[PDB]
RNA sequence: UGGAGAGUUUGAUCCUGGCUCAGGGUGAACGCUGGCGGCGUGCCUAAGACAUGCAAGUCGUGCGGGCCGCGGGGUUUUACUCCGUGGUCAGCGGCGGACGGGUGAGUAACGCGUGGGUGACCUACCCGGAAGAGGGGGACAACCCGGGGAAACUCGGGCUAAUCCCCCAUGUGGACCCGCCCCUUGGGGUGUGUCCAAAGGGCUUUGCCCGCUUCCGGAUGGGCCCGCGUCCCAUCAGCUAGUUGGUGGGGUAAUGGCCCACCAAGGCGACGACGGGUAGCCGGUCUGAGAGGAUGGCCGGCCACAGGGGCACUGAGACACGGGCCCCACUCCUACGGGAGGCAGCAGUUAGGAAUCUUCCGCAAUGGGCGCAAGCCUGACGGAGCGACGCCGCUUGGAGGAAGAAGCCCUUCGGGGUGUAAACUCCUGAACCCGGGACGAAACCCCCGACGAGGGGACUGACGGUACCGGGGUAAUAGCGCCGGCCAACUCCGUGCCAGCAGCCGCGGUAAUACGGAGGGCGCGAGCGUUACCCGGAUUCACUGGGCGUAAAGGGCGUGUAGGCGGCCUGGGGCGUCCCAUGUGAAAGA
């Protein structure tokens, strides 16, 4: 099914990910449906996670599936909680 | 050496065996009706078409036919069964088709 | 047919040569030169100037 | 890179005094002083009046040799300042000029421009409180450029921040010879340095 | 949108199509001229009710033979045999550049 | 924000005009030389042939068995091996093996690009919604038995379980004919007739979790169609029988001569059909002032292929890279009865070649498949290694140091050059050694809450004892090309149309700045040169931006077809054209 994952960027001992909505079968780097968010694992810069939450939200509906990971990000910029 | 895609294969030959079975059966159904349509047996011509309709969806219900596929067989069999009928015809066991 | 540059060369009936490209404008149908320094074609002995084309090595300076 | 190798004689060639061992290139030495001629067997002959290339190659070396840098690192230098914007020569004087080894040496804690490579490279330089060994290092606009604390009391840095009591350090820096601190304030207009480069002739150099 | 392309009626010696064609014009990507190519399409005709001569629309559509994807969407104007012996000409003149 | 020209035809000149060079670039190769690191990148040839390992599995919470380790006592225990659970083995059954990964052979084509179309269609798993999961039967492996085999294993007879198969029911609904209304290509509705469903598993169990069935909608991924764009030869000019169309069928998810009967005689072509040759196409890339020219390795997207060729099966999807059949080619085992095989997956071998790597580490991360989960698998991937192949960065010292050692070169025998270069004094301290030592990793899971939100806890690192930080600490690799002109840089000796140089002009005949060496210089510098190829220069295919009296170039002249171009005025149209908005122009690159 489509995916909200995380798509490897950056470069050697240099992890800058994008989060991205795909078709789950694309290769992990391929073409994508459309980006969301941002992230960086060794927080280099304080804009180091970022995430579109109208848009993942959107997408969360209409059954994509996020990878773990990337729901752990979500979570943390508050796409899932509901007041 | 040995790979379990050999199951796959296994597999396959079975289902090759279980749909050939039904297709063979409504070939020889659907053509049956449309000759007795021909010869203006409209009792039996109606009564096989049935059968064949049956059997036609029962094997939409798996990987054998599916789709527009038996919705397809079904149309052309009462599209030709109806028409063959209609000269001479009468729709004598009422079942089967919309008056 | 190929130019064997150099003062001097060690090249006879079956010597195996690497072929360059380059034509030499005084003898007509001469397209290539040898690679000196490279496979059986030896390198320039004494030479000190233009050394690593002539393939020699870098003498020593004992 | 960095050459390594005779200086004081393209001090010559180029015919006109770099100051390339800072101090001596001062004294009645920098054989600008004693032997103004080109080096070599010839030198001090008929000099053949120069191709339009010979003009502009000496041009281009000058000023490459003033800062002590590879011709790569000087063509890259220079082909940056050209996309840049506006006036390409002054732009590329301001941009060798913001590299981390020749400013310190315009804030004289080394008395050479080679002499700020080696200590840039050895620790003894930082930039904003971290230490910066990469003499190509950039300088921007607003950068403290001290000297390392473990640094501070070393021979060399001390007798050479003894001479910058006195001097007037160049108009876009700052210098505090007590706390051995520099401030990079703005970038350098081409008449900031007296420069013996006309540089207008180092960008026709690259056209060809 | 489907595409809609209008030109003259240069053959109906089919039956139910007739081929219709299209003269169009772009400007030459290198020297800039304004050229004049065209094309022949054969378009669906199911009512036979257009005729040589006949100027129309040709709309896009689903394939209705191989070659015909076109069908007559309507009749701008009428015995433009004008254009048609146009074609005709730079066809009948093939026959003289052989050996 | 952008554009350089020079040498060579003559006694000399102008023009024409070719040849040649300086520049940039590359998956490179070769020569001389080589110190460090980071990030990239590395079979361009034989889409030749391949030893060996690994590259796709996973579910015991679908099902029944074999074997084992235990618990719990059967005769007290080893001989009839009994219950419970936790392992393993195939089998049956699912989901996956259609993705990921490889390669560029074929393809000049709707293959690709770009924009559209589908009232001509499909989409497993995911999401939203509605309604179900009610009865019955059955067989095949496993398993036992036997015949067969050297074995691979292979046949026969018999047992058997399920989410395996089959029938019946209910029909929320759906399909189909026909009629009606709407709509307008087969779209939506509706009536009667006929026809169609399903599967159970687990727990702490009158409640939860995973599955099963039908329909509707969503999302995602696709198929098919069309406009336009897509190389060289016309010394390839005619091509075409399923050929063009129609009718009725067959086929498919679906249109379609896709396939087949029948009918008609069409269809295509100088606006280049057909044929031959070459080629995967694009985002981009290199070059260029640009317009253009060239290219399409790496990374992304699409296509095609999987020893050559055909074929289908299974399936949501394949005509299937590690599935199947047959033919062909080639190889391997063989007890001569027969068997087995497909690296254009990762590594690697071998051959071909100027030339291109480890049979490395790890699933810690990200992503993928299966599973309730734990977790398993993952040569995708993340890393490490090797190679100056490429780019960026860094080092081989720094400051002082003589009117200036020695050596070596020149010398007008006073000098001059190497050269502040060295020696020498201080200074710093690459490497080294010592101590410490990462980020990348917080989820999944567990507990509170409700197995939601939200709060709390636990595990986890290949790279790596690495990066980096702190503390000690040694003056510590330099080479390559060129010095006749273009082109920056000159003297001496040797040589004497020889040896040799050479990109072009041309140098070499005994004073050679052009050969070879020395000293000296210029240019780059862990590199420098060479060869090859592309663009430039080349306004030398000229759109930008050229020409034809004599330099190459006016057709021997009419007539004329297609075509190209078309005076003055007014109106209509608004195709060209221009304007605005808007959609599209993916990401990466710039
Ligand atoms: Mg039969
Ligand atoms: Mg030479
Ligand atoms: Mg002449
Ligand atoms: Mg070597
Ligand atoms: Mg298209
Ligand atoms: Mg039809
Ligand atoms: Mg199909
Ligand atoms: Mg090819
Ligand atoms: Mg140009
Ligand atoms: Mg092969
Ligand atoms: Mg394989
Ligand atoms: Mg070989
Ligand atoms: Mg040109
Ligand atoms: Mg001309
Ligand atoms: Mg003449
Ligand atoms: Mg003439
Ligand atoms: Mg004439
Ligand atoms: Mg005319």
């Amino acid at each position: 099914m489509v995916k909200i994952r995380l798509a490897r960027f950056g470069s050697k001992h240099n992890p800058h990910y994008r989060i991205v909505v795909t078709d789950a079968r694309r290769k992990r780097d391929g073409k994508y449906i459309e980006k969301i968010g941002y992230y960086d694992p060794r927080k280099t810069t304080p804009d180091w996670l970022k995430v579109d939450v109208e848009r993942a939200r959107y997408w969360l509906s209409v059954g994509a599936q996020p990878t773990d990971t990337a729901r752990r990000l979500l979570r943390q910029a508050g796409v899932f909680r509901q007041e | 050496r040995n790979l379990s895609a050999l199951k796959r294969h296994r597999q396959s030959l079975k289902r090759r065996l279980r749909n050939k079975a039904k297709k063979s059966a409504i070939k020889t159904l659907s053509k049956k009706a449309i000759q007795l349509a021909q010869e203006g047996k409209a009792e039996e011509a109606l009564k096989i078409m049935r059968k064949a309709e049956s059997l036609i969806d029962k094997a939409a219900k798996g990987s054998t036919l599916h789709k527009n596929a038996a919705a397809r067989r079904k149309s052309r069999l009462m599209r030709k069964v109806r028409q063959l009928l209609e000269a001479a015809g009468a729709p004598l066991i009422g079942g089967g088709l919309s008056a | 047919t190929a130019y064997i540059p150099g003062e001097g060369h060690n090249l006879q009936e079956h010597s195996v040569v690497l072929i360059r490209g380059g034509r030499v404008k005084d003898l007509p149908g001469v397209r290539y030169h040898i690679v000196r320094g490279v496979y059986d074609a030896a390198g320039v002995k004494d030479r000190k100037k233009s050394r690593s084309k002539y393939g020699t090595k870098k003498p020593k300076e004992a | 890179g960095r050459y390594i190798g005779p200086v004081c004689r393209l001090c010559r060639r180029e015919g006109v005094k770099l100051y390339l061992k800072g101090e001596r290139c001062y004294s009645p030495k920098c054989a600008m002083e004693r032997r103004p001629y080109p080096p070599g067997q010839h030198g001090q002959k008929r000099a053949r009046r120069p191709s339009d290339y010979a003009v502009r190659l000496r041009e281009k070396q000058k000023l490459r040799r003033i800062y002590g840098i590879s011709e790569r690192q000087f063509r890259n230098l220079f082909e940056e300042a050209s996309k840049k914007k506006g006036v390409t020569g002054s732009v590329f004087l301001g941009l060798l000029e913001s590299r981390l080894d020749n400013v310190v040496y315009r804030l004289g804690f080394a008395v050479s421009r080679r002499q700020a490579r080696q200590l840039v490279r050895h620790g003894h330089i930082t930039v904003n409180g971290r230490r910066v060994d990469l003499p190509s290092y950039r300088v921007r606009p607003g950068d403290e450029i001290a000297v390392a604390e473990k640094s501070r009391n070393l021979e060399l840095i001390r007798q050479n921040l003894e001479a910058m009591k006195g001097r007037k350090v160049g108009p876009w820096l700052s210098l505090d010879v007590e706390g051995m601190k520099g401030k990079f304030l703005r970038l350098p207009d081409r008449e900031d340095l007296a420069l013996p480069v006309n540089e207008q002739l180092v960008i026709e150099f690259y056209s060809r | 949108p489907k595409k809609v392309l209008t030109g003259v009626v240069v053959s109906d010696k089919m039956q139910k199509t007739v081929t219709v064609l299209v003269e169009r014009q772009f400007p030459h990507p290198l020297y800039g001229k304004v050229i004049k190519r065209s094309k022949k399409y054969l378009a669906h005709d199911p009512e036979e009710k257009y005729k040589l001569g006949d100027v129309v629309e040709i709309i896009e559509s689903r394939p209705i033979s191989k070659r015909k994807r076109f069908r007559v969407l309507r009749l701008v104007e009428s015995g433009r045999m004008d254009l048609v012996e146009k074609y005709l000409i730079r066809r009948q003149n093939y026959e003289s550049l052989s050996k």
